[PDB]
C-alpha cells in the first residue's frame, strides 16, 4: 500500500 | 497577528528490534517544552505495530500534551525520521493547527510503512536506532 499517509488523526475520540 | 512559538525534539528509540512482536505496545518519549515558562509539556508516542487492524502495518505517531494549565492549545506539527546520513526522511506536516487539551493527541495512523522501515537499503535504523525529529508551532492569541 501507500509508504506513508499524510492524513492526521488521534488516538481519542474529543476533548 | 498570530503569535507563534516554535520549538523541537529529537528522539532516538534505540533497540528497535526489541520492540514487541504481540500487538499493542506503545512507547512514548521522555517529555519536552518551549524554552517559555508556559507550563506546557508535550511527549511523542509511537505505535510500532500500528493502532489497529486497518494500521497494522505501519508505524503510527503522535504529539501528545501531556500537562497544560490551560484550556486548549493550538498546534502545527511536523514529523521526519532521519536516516544513517543525518538527512530527511518522509516527513510529513499538519498543514493545519489542532486543538489539544491534557492528555489529548494528534498525528498520523500510518507515519510509515514498516516494510519500508525496516528494509535496510533506506538506512533508517542503523545500528537498530530509529530517529525522530519532531516541530511544533503553537499558535496563540
Amino acid at each position: 500500500e501507500a509508504t506513508q499517509v499524510p492524513l492526521v488523526s488521534s488516538t481519542s475520540e474529543g476533548y | 497577528a498570530p503569535k507563534v512559538v516554535k520549538f523541537s525534539y529529537m528522539w532516538t528509540i534505540n533497540n528497535f528490534s526489541f520492540c514487541r512482536e504481540e500487538m499493542g505496545e506503545v512507547i512514548k518519549s521522555s517529555t519536552f517544552s518551549s524554552g517559555a515558562n508556559d507550563k506546557l509539556k508535550w511527549c511523542l508516542r509511537v505505535n510500532p505495530k500500528g493502532l489497529d487492524e486497518e494500521s497494522k502495518d505501519y508505524l503510527s505517531l503522535y504529539l501528545l500534551l501531556v500537562s497544560c494549565p490551560k484550556s486548549e492549545v493550538r498546534a502545527k506539527f511536523k514529523f521526519s525520521i532521519l536516516n544513517a546520513k543525518g538527512e530527511e526522511t518522509k516527513a510529513m506536516e499538519s498543514q493545519r493547527a489542532y486543538r489539544f487539551v491534557q492528555g489529548k493527541d494528534w498525528g498520523f495512523k500510518k507515519f510509515i510503512r514498516r516494510d519500508f522501515l525496516l528494509d535496510e537499503a533506506n538506512g533508517l535504523l542503523p545500528d537498530d536506532k530509529l530517529t525522530l525529529f519532531c516541530e511544533v508551532s503553537v499558535v496563540q492569541d
